[PDB]
RNA sequence: CGCGACCUCAGAUCAGACGUGGCGACCCGCUGAAUUUAAGCAUAUUAGUCAGCGGAGGAAAAGAAACUAACCAGGAUUCCCUCAGUAACGGCGAGUGAACAGGGAAGAGCCCAGCGCCGAAUCCCCGCCCCGCGGCGGGGCGCGGGAAAUGUGGCGUACGG
């Protein structure tokens, strides 16, 4: 029954959402459990770098984005042929690669 | 009639002792638990009564042979070994 | 006569036996004392007889079985006592062979594309 | 080579015996069913003494598995001695008594005393 | 009845064994809370199922 | 290789050749029991593309599944409910009639692992599929590096939780736009994901 | 008729193996309501939920695009934040309701069939020898047996070879 004046509401809650409630009181363990297995991975691999290998430069999509830059999954085949690297030793040395990837400029 | 003098012919037990559940639910006309289904290969339980479930489950026995089990887990499951004599 | 079982695992066969039903014998004449009211005393040997029995029936059992996989030491098939006994589900993993068998291609891959040690400068 | 009857019956093929790799087990199992294990003790109820002078006769609790077959031969070979009949029958508290009554050349009064009861 | 079955006999007689009233001395035993046999089942008031 | 004109040839089923071979083989396999081990694949080439491999472990098992819809067993029609849900007769069943197969050729043999099945003929009331199962516990299979995934115990009947190639297209997963409601493992953990509160601690 | 192949198909307490049942919090595949809400109620909603059935694992499932996009373009799956109570659905009523991009957690890729080449170059089992022998494996020797040409193995898979 609306009161005076205000907004009409319609709350999701006509399931039954009690059943399937994900409360995040392992929060605080999950940042630990994280932390603890990312510093293991380090000392497991010691002189190679923490991040891992390196990623291309890329462009966003969807042109909201397209003044930006990440950093993308893998260097495209292209690339690796041009730099003189075999598309299979890449990886062995810590360059990601992806075939995927094409390159239109 | 249908009352206390009913209740005098009441002389043939339908349900026994069923020898895969030990309950006194094995019906006798019919030859199947109505407790386990003891015939049925598979034990009878049901979702609808949760209560009935702990009642008969894993831990409510001896566990004769699972309470090793988790003993000898603790190490692995070693065997043909024993501790250095004296 | 406390008996152990350091002394009897030096003994041969069939004169563990011939102690064994000595026990035996001195356990019946026991439960008879027990129905005529014998002595306190006499009711709380039969207590020592029981466990001395089990004492050398351990014994006799464990020095059988032992002569048996040391004659299935090096045979292929063996009985179904003497196979490790191990929680079903892990003896019917691969062998500590399959699981490390990799096929004449990927043993290929391993051998020329080797994952290096690197280190990237600051 | 024909066909007398109209019907056709699989026809019977050499069948081998197990000749196994390996036994199954083992070594067999002891036999947990000895002379010793089947006369648990004898009794001493009025009753029983009253059972051993007149009829000649033995009274001992016997484990509820054993036989009469298993029961004679069980007190003719602990106690050197011959066997009539044995009766049995299971008491109410769950063990199994038996009655076993001696030859004629054994006097069941005496060999009540080489085993103690009296 | 009188026609009884092994199973029923040897069921029975548990039951029978188990109707004896607690021996003295076990309340003599340091941590007893024991005061008597909660279990007592007398023939003509419990009917035992079956 | 003569597998070329084998497979191109069974995209002929229409020609006079196939049709009868295809009537000859049915009328066969419809005089068979339900459920009964061949000997060889009837099909050869399809048997290979899909994985099979002529050496000691690999079955496959012919089996017969009465064609047609599932109608909704409910003594005389009798569903107490609202109008919506009156349908006995035309209820189609969720899972492909071959991914019936595979599950009866599965539960059956137990001690074996269902590899993939195959179309090997029809008539108006029956299908006709050939199931491709392995022995996990065959040297042969068991001992080479390139089938031992079969015998690990994550791929205890593949059937019965549908993740064969056949049982795995009535699950509708892919990667794409059309295949939304099953983003995360299936359609049940999308459900999941997308009606959970997700109550942070702070908020 | 006889004899022998082969193909189909039987019988064995044949030699050696394997499956069944339990638990079921989490997971996968089906099946699947009605209370309830709509101030009545039939579509909708409750809800692909409860109950029912099957199958697992220490995680499962998913997964290396028959993708998203329309950008100067991204690049397996899963998870989190956001997108968003949005586009959309809906007696367009009650109500229902995603995705892409973006930021993170993690990050890993691969193998066949086919097409062809190599003298089947391949595999299982029995007997002997050596090595270890409570995950029966390694090597050798067998005009020892079998599988396999109705296709085993090596090379090789869309990033081309």
């Amino acid at each position: 029954a609306p009161s005076r004046n205000g907004m009409i509401l319609k709350p999701h809650f006509h399931k039954d959402w009690q059943r399937r409630v994900a409360t995040w009181f392992n929060q605080p363990a999950r940042k630990i459990r994280r932390r603890k297995a990312r510093q293991a991975r380090a000392r497991r691999i010691a002189p190679r770098p923490a991040a891992g290998p390196i990623r291309p430069i890329v462009r966003c999509p969807t042109v909201r984005y397209h003044t930006k830059v990440r950093a993308g999954r893998g260097f495209s085949l292209e690339e690796l042929r041009v730099a003189g690297i075999h598309k299979k030793v890449a990886r062995t040395i810590g360059i990601s690669v992806d075939p995927r990837r094409r390159n239109k400029s | 009639t249908k009352g206390t003098s009913s209740f005098g012919k009441r002389r043939n037990k339908t349900h026994t002792l069923c020898r895969r559940c030990g309950s006194k639910a094995y019906h006798l006309q019919k030859s199947t638990c109505g407790k386990c289904g003891y015939p049925a290969k598979r034990k009878r339980k049901y979702n609808w009564s949760a209560k009935a479930k702990r009642r008969n489950t894993t831990g409510t026995g001896r566990m004769r042979h699972l309470k090793i089990v988790y003993r000898r887990f603790r190490h692995g499951f070693r065997e043909g070994t024993t501790p250095k004599p004296k | 006569a406390k008996i152990k079982a350091r002394d009897l695992r030096g003994k041969k066969k069939e004169e563990l036996l011939k102690q064994l039903d000595d026990l035996k014998v001195e356990l019946s004449q026991l439960r008879v004392a027990k129905v005529t009211g014998g002595a306190a005393s006499k009711l709380s040997k039969i207590r020592v007889v029981r466990k001395s029995i089990a004492r050398v029936l351990t014994v006799i059992n464990q020095t059988q079985k032992e002569n048996l996989r040391k004659f299935y030491k090096g045979k292929k098939y063996k009985p179904l006592d003497l196979r490790p006994k191990k929680t079903r589900a892990m003896r019917r993993r691969l062998n500590k062979h399959e699981e490390s068998l990799k096929t004449k291609k990927q043993q290929r891959k391993e051998r020329l594309y080797p994952l290096r040690k690197y280190a990237v400068k600051a | 080579k024909i066909r007398t009857s109209p019907t056709f019956r699989r026809p019977k093929t050499l069948r081998l015996r197990r000749q196994p790799k390996y036994p199954r087990k083992s070594a067999p199992r002891r036999n947990k069913l000895d002379h010793y294990a089947i006369i648990k003790f004898p009794l001493t109820t009025e009753s029983a003494m009253k059972k051993i002078e007149d009829n000649n006769t033995l009274v001992f609790i016997v484990d509820v598995k054993a036989n009469k077959h298993q029961i004679k031969q069980a007190v003719k070979k602990l106690y050197d001695i011959d066997v009539a009949k044995v009766n049995t029958l299971i008491r109410p508290d769950g063990e199994k008594k038996a009655y076993v009554r001696l030859a004629p050349d054994y006097d069941a009064l005496d060999v009540a005393n080489k085993i103690g009861i009296i | 009845s009188s026609h009884k079955t092994f199973r029923i006999k040897r069921f029975l007689a548990k039951k029978q064994k188990q109707n004896r009233p607690i021996p003295q001395w076990i309340w003599m035993k340091t941590g007893n809370k024991i005061r008597y046999n909660s279990k007592r089942r007398h023939w003509r008031r419990t009917k035992l199922g079956l | 290789g003569a597998y070329k004109y084998i497979q191109e040839l069974w995209r002929k089923k229409q020609s006079d050749v196939m049709r009868f071979l295809l009537r000859v083989r049915c009328w066969q396999y419809r005089q068979l029991s339900a459920l009964h081990r061949a000997p060889r694949p009837t099909r050869p080439d399809k048997a290979r593309r899909l994985g099979y491999k002529a050496k000691q472990g690999y079955v496959i098992y012919r089996i017969r599944v009465r064609r047609g819809g599932r109608k909704r067993p409910v003594p005389k029609g009798a569903t107490y409910g609202k109008p919506v849900h009156h349908g006995v007769n035309q209820l189609k069943f969720a899972r492909s009639l071959q991914s019936v197969a595979e599950e009866r050729a599965g539960r059956h043999c137990g001690a074996l692992r269902v590899l993939n099945s195959y179309w090997v003929g029809e008539d108006s009331t029956y299908k006709f599929f050939e199931v491709i199962l392995i022995d996990p516990f065959h040297k042969a299979i068991r001992r080479n590096p390139d089938t031992q995934w079969i015998t690990k115990p994550v791929h205890k009947h593949r059937e019965m939780r549908g993740l064969t190639s056949a049982g795995r297209k009535s699950r509708g997963l892919g990667k794409g736009h059309k295949f939304h409601h099953t983003i995360g493992g299936s359609r049940r953990a999308a459900w999941r994901r997308r009606n959970t509160l997700q109550l942070h601690r702070y908020r």
